[PDB]
């Protein structure tokens, strides 16, 4: 059973690049980026990552305008202690947030980002 | 009077629980097409919506933009050395979904002759969302992991899993857009796979089969907690119609 | 990975069953992928960044000029033609062919490349390491398509390692596959990366990183039937390679 997934913690960018009047322009297939537990994830790095992903689908065309107010950067795992499932969630900001450990529970947690971002196209 | 579409001319097989599944009744799935490059092997599938128009998966059209380098095989069961009445039309124009979703339209340089071995599939009502555990059929000459059938048209009856569930952390972890559906047994074993892409995900609705999906992607094949992802054709029936009416 | 180790891409590689006959890769998911260019002219051969100052390639990629300062490696690329900003183009100081040659040579970068998330070396295998049967490997390279075509964009192609016992099994190749050679791909084809990709890497995954298990040198066709591709088995020359860098 080896049809792989990220081995360590990864950010997974699944964003629909639309215009400002909401109209869709690009729907780039999701892409996952390895992020280290301990680093800080700022508004800046998220965008380096949203771009990094728009290019993977529509290369060098398009650029990001407004990510979107909804900081849909949440992570879910199973808490073996609470004996329930925990869904952490962080904000996209200039100050960022430190990437939690979570190894205690999950080997490869995915810090999902799923928002419509306003791109304009270069 | 007259009528066709979605009503195959051979009662389809039946195997509850492509890797896994079972080989299909020769000609029970008339809308299945087989994309094959000029003097090149079969590499994806497709499904006939009109005698002229074929619905496939945009990533199969990744190689060439030239319609001319693509060929369509209609009315077959064998992947290798087809029966003598198998049709083999050539592509006229490529029409990929504009926003880069994994769906596209192939205009045939000559319409497919409708026969009891070749019948289009019925398109869904716009934006319709296939229920939760509805059992649908996936078909195609894709790969497998050394199993039951092969060079023949295999099939599989899988239950739809809702985005709500398949985007859960154990399964697909939110990689499933609203424009895609999931289908599979969490146990694995049976599933679509490479070479099936573009093929149909037909869900029986009363008298005919309705084309509810286009095979697109997935994390491995038949692995557990990893269902198969399909483009939701209901989210593209208007666009599809647009391309066909104005081309 | 922490800072920039090796065999650890900073974007998750777009896998695809399967350069020709393989999907276009996600930008910079193969940080070790290099492009060799002539003084004035452009691409012609690929390569692997083995260390910040060393690149491994196919020796026949150097047929045009013996002089080391005749080639230029390009690092951090996706576009082969136009070429974007941070895409380091180092000049080559020395060239070291491998003795008892199969086809490999070491290109020494006059200036250590700047290791970033788009440029990172590959991990070398342990001596004589034998990449197991059925292991999923990855062929990556810009090289050809409709001749010169290739979207201009770096493409890959996933191929499993065959096995020198079976690969040599009469019905396709006859002991022409030696112990210092690696046999990967399939006996149906339609994705074997050929030409203009020579010297490029064949990195196979292991636990959590990628290892340089072979060097694209040849195949015997161009993606097809009973004729798995034949790459020089890098674990055999991991010693020599290693000993070139420690001294040269
Ligand atoms: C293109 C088509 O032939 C195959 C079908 C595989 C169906 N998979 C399952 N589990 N039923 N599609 C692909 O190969 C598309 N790629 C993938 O599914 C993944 N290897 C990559 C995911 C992605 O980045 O799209």
């Amino acid at each position: 059973a080896s049809y792989f997934e990220p081995t360590g913690p990864y950010l997974m960018v699944n964003v629909t690049g639309v215009d400002s009047k909401g109209n869709e322009l690009l729907s780039p297939h999701y892409v996952e980026f390895p992020i280290k537990p301990g680093t800080t994830l700022t508004k800046e790095k998220i965008e380096y990552y949203v771009e990094w992903a728009l290019d993977a689908t529509a290369y060098k065309e398009f650029r990001v305008v407004e990510l979107d107010p909804s900081a849909k950067i949440e992570v879910t795992y199973y808490d073996k202690n609470k004996k329930k499932e925990e869904t952490k969630s962080f904000p996209i900001t200039e100050k960022g947030f430190v990437v939690p450990d979570l190894s205690e529970h999950i080997k490869n947690p995915g810090f999902n980002l799923i928002t419509k971002v306003v791109i304009e196209k270069k | 009077p007259s009528f066709d579409c979605g009503k195959p001319q051979v009662e389809p097989k039946k195997c509850p629980g492509v890797v896994g599944g079972c080989v299909a009744h020769p000609h029970s799935w008339p809308w299945q097409v087989s994309l094959r490059t000029r003097f090149g092997m079969h590499f994806c599938g497709g499904t006939l919506i009109s005698p002229e128009w074929v619905l496939t998966a945009a990533h199969c059209l990744e190689k060439s933009p030239r319609p001319s380098s693509y060929k369509v095989i209609l009315g077959a069961h064998q992947e290798v050395n087809l029966e003598p009445h198998v049709q083999e039309i050539e592509v006229s124009r490529l029409f990929l979904e504009p926003t880069r979703k994994d769906i596209a339209l192939l205009k045939l340089s000559s319409p497919a002759v409708i026969t009891d071995k070749v019948i289009p599939a019925c398109l869904p009502s716009p934006n319709y969302v296939v229920a939760d555990r509805t059992e649908c059929f996936i078909t195609g000459w894709g790969e497998t992991q050394g199993t039951f059938g092969a060079g023949l048209l295999k099939e599989a009856q899988l239950p739809v899993i809702e985005n709500k569930v398949c985007n859960r952390y154990e399964f697909l972890n939110g990689r499933v857009q609203s424009t895609e559906l999931c289908a599979g047994h969490l146990a694995g074993g049976t599933d679509s796979c490479q070479g099936d892409s573009g093929g149909p995900l037909v869900c029986f609705e009363k008298d005919k089969y309705i084309l509810q999906g286009v095979t697109s992607w997935g994390l491995g094949c038949a692995r557990p907690n990893k269902p198969g992802v399909y483009v939701r054709v209901s989210r593209f029936v208007t666009w599809i119609e647009g391309v066909m009416r104005n081309n």
